[PDB]
């Protein structure tokens, strides 16, 4: 489940870019290179209701350190899919298949 | 990103003399460029850049949300001169320089150095620190003038590296014709029903979060017609400089 956004170079992409946890896991979202790699979980794909800001980043907390992460505590069951706000049209997504 | 123009253009510097990041990063803003008028050979100097905004802009973070800008540049000095070495850099230039990291546009272009996403509020003037070459150590360089030219951005990109659009600029109808259904979206976000008549064909125009349409039901509209405002506060720049890589005598 440890995700490491930025390959060791230039590399944007998820790494992995879908994993699969349970309730009670932690996600993490560790940014290497290519900040800022706050991700936001969108209302489209989400299985339960649930508010996308609760399970998604704000505009103060934004990850342009090579170091800080983000955890996205999930519980509900289902398939969940956030995405590189910085990069939403480049191709670095991921997605939490939590069960 | 300094990154998107790496990773797709061989060279940043266009034969129009336009800088590539001006091809998804549409808005104009001023930069500015200070630099020594001459330098000796084998000396540092500081290349001092300047990407001015006004402070209380809140752009369109990629969510939907509003948030402060990102600055970004590229360097393009002439062949042979290059990113000072760190034993050769004084610490009063080392806290100058904060702790960015200057990265080469391609590993065999030492030349062209780029930096960003840095932060707006701190970053707003950036050094570059570089070496300048000696002519008896390099059989290409000379004492002469020289072209350097910068490109300095602030804000989000409205185009993405595959084309596509994102919410940092402007949304138009697909289609002429009138607005028959505004569908505003749980989450943000709004879907635009037209009809248009005039071919009898119905079309969906979907907008994003962090837009305001400034469009009504029951309103005409025509083909391209802006569906919402602009809500891009950034731009993208471009400066030019002349150096002299002076001869120590006379
Ligand atoms: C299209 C392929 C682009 C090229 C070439 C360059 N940039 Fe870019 N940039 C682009 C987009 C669509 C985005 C937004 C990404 C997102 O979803 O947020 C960006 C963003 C930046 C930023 C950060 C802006 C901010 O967070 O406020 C900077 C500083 C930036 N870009 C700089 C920049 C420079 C200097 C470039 C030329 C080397 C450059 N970009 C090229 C799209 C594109
Ligand atoms: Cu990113």
């Amino acid at each position: 489940v440890e995700v490491l956004l930025g390959g060791g170079d230039g590399s944007l992409a998820f790494l992995p870019g879908d994993f699969s946890v349970a309730s009670g896991e932690e996600i993490v979202f560790k940014n290497n290179a290519g900040f800022p790699h706050n991700v936001v979980f969108d209302e489209d794909e989400i299985p339960s209701g649930v508010d996308a800001a609760k399970i998604s980043m704000s505009e103060e907390d934004l990850l342009n350190a090579p170091g800080e992460t983000y955890k996205v505590t999930l519980t509900e069951k289902g398939t969940y899919k956030f995405y590189c706000s910085p990069h939403q049209g480049a191709g670095m997504v991921g997605k939490v298949t939590v069960n | 990103y300094p990154i998107f123009a790496q990773q797709n253009y061989e060279n940043p510097r266009e034969a129009t003399g336009r800088i590539v990041c001006a091809n998804c990063h549409l808005a104009s803003k001023p930069v500015d460029i200070e630099v020594p008028q001459a330098v000796l050979p084998d000396t540092v100097f500081e290349a001092v850049v300047k990407i001015p905004y006004d402070m209380q802009l809140k752009q369109v973070l990629a969510n939907g949300k509003k948030g402060a800008l990102n600055v970004g540049a590229v360097l393009i000095l002439p062949e042979g001169f290059e990113l000072a070495p760190p034993d050769r850099i004084s610490p009063e230039m080392k806290e100058k320089i904060g702790n960015l990291s200057f990265q080469n546009y391609r590993p065999n272009k030492k030349n062209i150095l780029v930096i960003g996403p840095v932060p707006g509020q701190k970053y707003s003037e950036i050094t570059f620190p570089i070496l300048a070459p000696d002519p008896a150590t390099n059989k290409d360089v000379h004492f002469l003038k020289y072209p350097i030219y910068v490109g300095g951005n602030r804000g989000r990109g409205q185009i993405y590296p595959d084309g596509s659009k994102s919410n940092n600029t402007v949304y138009n109808a697909t289609a002429g014709g009138i607005i028959s259904k505004i569908l505003r979206k749980e989450k943000g976000g709004y879907e635009i029903t037209i009809v248009d008549a005039s071919n009898e064909r119905q079309v969906i125009d979907i907008i994003p979060r962090g837009l305001e349409l400034l469009v009504s039901e029951g309103e005409s509209i025509k083909l391209d017609q802006p569906l919402t405002s602009n809500p891009n506060v950034g731009g993208f720049g471009q400066g030019d400089a002349e150096i002299v890589l002076q001869d120590p005598l006379r």
